[PDB]
RNA sequence: UCAGUCAAUCUACGCAGAGUGAAUCGGUCCCUAAGGAAACCCCGAAAGGGCUGCCGUCCGAUGGGUACACGAAAGUGACGA
RNA sequence: UAUUCCUCAAUGACCGAUAGCGUACAAGUACCGUGAGGGAAAGGUGAAAAGAACCCUAUGACGGGAGUGCAAUAGAGAACCU
RNA sequence: UCCAUGGAUCUCCGAUCGGGAAACCGUAUCCAAGCUCCGUGGCUAGUCUGCGCUCUUUGGACUUUGAAAACUUAGCGAACU
């Protein structure tokens, strides 16, 4: 029960140029404000500029920041993985005292069973 | 080195299980019955004759040792027996009663008897399945006639 | 250094492309030729 | 199993088990015997028959496997080839234009 | 189908009668619109009446086979006939007409 | 199936084997029609349809039986 | 086995199998530049060469565009260092 | 009367693998050049694959035996007659 | 299997419906006739008639000739030597 219309195909004949809408003869038309310089150019709020332009700055700038949090990431990781080792060693510190402990402890007393 | 240049034997008076006798080569005076007939080289191998010895290495699937078969003759070296006399004879063509071409022997010495077509030439190779299979129709299901032209019996939806 | 052949796809295909040829006589005498002598390549 | 449980087991042969046999391609003269209803019905069953072979010999030659039996492949294509060869003789001698016009456009649309 | 929801929150019940003119409905914009889509529907409108416990009557499958048969769907139009016994109903003159212009 | 080709047939253009904008396309069959924004609508008279009947009951199978029948 | 400045177990190397998923990315599509070509017309032993307009067509991005179709004496799109 | 993009049949004190067509072999190919264009090389185990099971030594048999075959330096994988 | 004859199917470029980086893209041509089915409108309402499309048949409207070695007949016409 749907209403709504269907998007129409684009037809494909030649439809005509504005510079040959316009008619022949030397003068033109334009807009006067009768105390006012006349303008060479009346843009009004249709008037849109530089799309394609300002479509490009935003993915530049998108890019730019991607790269920067991709840059990131792999600077963090890497020092997660340092600090990991920072704590591995300073444990791998204490574990060779005391094995030092235990192993002169071992080669002293083989001495002293040596004395008895 | 196949270098002649030999052309093929396009109609047979050679067949398969047929008497002969091998006229030419080592096994030369000997007589066997046509086990099979390699026609792209013109050659026919005949059961029990011109032995060979292959030495096959045994893989995962087959087994090694050095085996005996036939090799195979060339089909100018074997004869058809004579079925009366016995000696091999040449092939001649005879047109019967209905128009049936049959072999006849021919030659010089020979009975002209016929010389019958055999009998193993009529079994299949492959035989027949006992059973079908899963994804075969039975017989009485294909037979089952649901198109009909003149009561227009199974026409199209148009 | 700079070498001679510096490759561009488009610009290939309109000297040397299969419709450059057809466009000139002298062209369609290269794709005659080129047939009668057999080439596999008629068009560049 | 017996019963393909969903449409992506349709792709499976599920009666492959004792080496299982196949029977022979379809004739044009059983073909004939054939309503149209009945002769459509056993297009879409080749067509999914083929398609299952067709994954079959993918997925085994996939993993350097060979596919056993690939004779039933042309089986079933031949059988295709003459169910609309047989559809397209019922076109022919259909005495209405119409009629055969649309017949012919039923068989070859794509 | 907004008045039907409307009288069966009011009160009344929805009868054979009105589920027939949908299912009539249905049918022939389906067929104006997009003709295969009109199988579901109608499985949805017959799915409606057994849901409410609305019976199927004579009227039912003869809308349903005056427009199967307007689309050529004969065998569907013939196999629906065959099992008009299964629900109760008998065919009158109005099906045997449209099944032989159809057949 | 490996089949023998050409090898100047590697040498006709292909979009996987071009500049960024060559296209070729592959002979599909066209649904709809391209707007001058870029875009497609794709319009349903041209999609296709499927007439696919029920094949559950059906009773004839891919093959016909082999078993030997009768003389 | 070849290749790799090797006696290589490795590999951009040999055999085999696999892998590239888009309404929005890049194209296609619409629009035109430089330029190219038809038509009409002009010129020329032939082949061809010119002309793109006073009413005029089709291509051609390195640029302008992103949720119908048709029309226009409305604005514009629209720009340097 | 002229000619051969072609067909059929036949002939040669014509050539016989650096010869004869550029090509006896998947050649206007490979290869070279932006392009027009230029343009190769490469025939033969044995009658028949019977193409050497098995053993020994090497990482590995193409080796040494064994066996096949008239003959095995007749043992090759676009190549083994002399 | 194979043969003879007759059939069914029969992708694309070259190429001719338009565009084009050959093998791709876009394409229901247009208009008269008479016929089943289809849908909607209108009468005093029964073998009642009047408007349409889609596709089918027969025509007629636009336009598509078209390749090919040598021989032939013509146009223009060297230089080395
Ligand atoms: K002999
Ligand atoms: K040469
Ligand atoms: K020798
Ligand atoms: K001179
Ligand atoms: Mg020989
Ligand atoms: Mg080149
Ligand atoms: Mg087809
Ligand atoms: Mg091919
Ligand atoms: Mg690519
Ligand atoms: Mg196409
Ligand atoms: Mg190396
Ligand atoms: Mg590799
Ligand atoms: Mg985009
Ligand atoms: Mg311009
Ligand atoms: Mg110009
Ligand atoms: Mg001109
Ligand atoms: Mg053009
Ligand atoms: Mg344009
Ligand atoms: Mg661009
Ligand atoms: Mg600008
Ligand atoms: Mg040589
Ligand atoms: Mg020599
Ligand atoms: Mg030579
Ligand atoms: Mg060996
Ligand atoms: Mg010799
Ligand atoms: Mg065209």
């Amino acid at each position: 029960t749907d209403t709504r219309l269907p998007k129409r195909r684009p037809m494909a004949h030649p439809k005509k140029k504005r510079f040959k809408l316009k008619p022949p003869g030397p003068y033109a038309y334009v807009q006067y404000t009768p105390g006012e310089p006349i303008a060479s150019n009346n843009p009004n709020k249709g008037s849109v500029k530089r799309r394609n332009a300002k479509k490009r700055i935003g993915q530049r700038r998108a890019f730019i920041l991607s790269e920067k949090k991709k840059r990131q990431g792999l600077v963090q990781e890497a020092k997660r993985k340092k600090r990991i080792k920072e704590v591995e060693r300073k444990m791998a510190k204490v574990a060779r005292e005391r094995a030092w402990e235990e192993r002169l402890a071992e080669l002293q007393r083989l001495e002293e069973e040596k004395k008895k | 080195g196949w270098k002649a240049a030999e052309k093929l034997i396009r109609h047979w008076k050679i067949l398969r299980g047929d008497n002969v006798m091998i006229i030419r080569g080592k096994d030369k005076g000997e007589t066997g019955t046509v086990k099979r007939v390699i026609r792209s080289q013109n050659r026919v191998i005949v059961e029990g004759k011109n032995l060979i010895k292959k030495h096959i290495k045994g893989g995962p699937d087959h087994e090694g040792g050095i085996f005996t078969v036939e090799a195979p003759l060339h089909a100018s070296n074997v004869q058809v027996v004579d079925p009366v006399t016995g000696r091999p004879c040449k092939v001649g063509v005879k047109y019967l009663e209905d128009g049936t071409k049959v072999r006849v022997a021919r030659g010089t010495g020979t009975s002209g008897s016929i010389i019958p077509r055999p009998e193993i030439l009529k079994i299949r190779t492959t035989p027949r399945p006992t059973t079908a299979g899963p994804k075969d129709t039975p017989m009485e299901f294909v037979w089952e006639q649901t198109y009909d032209a003149k009561t227009g019996k199974g026409m199209p939806d148009l | 250094p700079k070498r001679t052949f510096q490759p561009s796809t488009i610009r290939r295909k309109r000297n040397h492309g299969f419709f450059a040829r057809k466009a000139t006589k002298g062209g369609r005498r290269v794709i005659a030729r080129r047939i009668a002598k057999g080439r596999h390549r008629v068009t560049a | 199993v017996k019963i393909a449980k969903n449409p992506l087991e349709e792709f499976f042969e599920f009666d492959r088990s004792k080496p299982v046999v196949y029977g022979r391609g379809w004739k044009a003269s059983e073909l004939r015997l054939k309503s149209w209803d009945d002769l459509q019905k056993l297009w879409y069953v080749l067509l999914k028959e083929k398609n299952m072979l067709m994954t079959q010999r993918q997925m085994l030659q996939a993993q350097n496997m060979m596919f056993p039996n690939p004779e039933r492949i042309p089986k079933v294509r031949r059988s295709m080839c003459r169910i609309k060869h047989v559809l397209t003789e019922r076109a022919i001698e259909e005495p209405d234009p119409r009629r055969s016009a649309e017949m012919k456009r039923m068989v070859n649309g794509m | 189908t907004r008045f039907a929801g409307e009288m069966a929150r009011g009160g009344f019940e929805i009868g054979t009668l009105a589920y027939n003119v949908i299912l009539d409905c249905v049918c022939k914009l389906c067929r104006k619109k997009d003709p295969f889509r009109l199988q579901s529907e109608v499985e949805k409108v017959l799915l409606e009446m057994e849901t409410r416990g609305v019976p199927r009557n004579t009227k039912t499958f003869n809308v349903l086979i005056n427009n199967l048969s307007k689309i050529r769907r004969t065998e569907e139009a013939m196999e629906l006939f065959g099992r008009m016994s299964e629900w109760g109903c008998q065919p009158d003159a109005e099906t045997y007409l449209v099944l032989i212009r159809s057949l | 199936s490996f089949r023998r080709k050409r090898a100047s047939s590697l040498d006709i253009l292909s979009p996987k084997r071009a500049p960024r904008d060559f296209y070729k396309g592959k002979n599909c069959k066209p649904t709809g029609f391209h707007t001058k924004k870029g875009g497609y609508v794709v319009q349903p008279d041209k999609l296709p349809n499927y007439v696919i009947p029920d094949l559950t009951g059906f009773k004839l199978k891919p093959y016909v039986s082999q078993c030997p029948i009768e003389v």
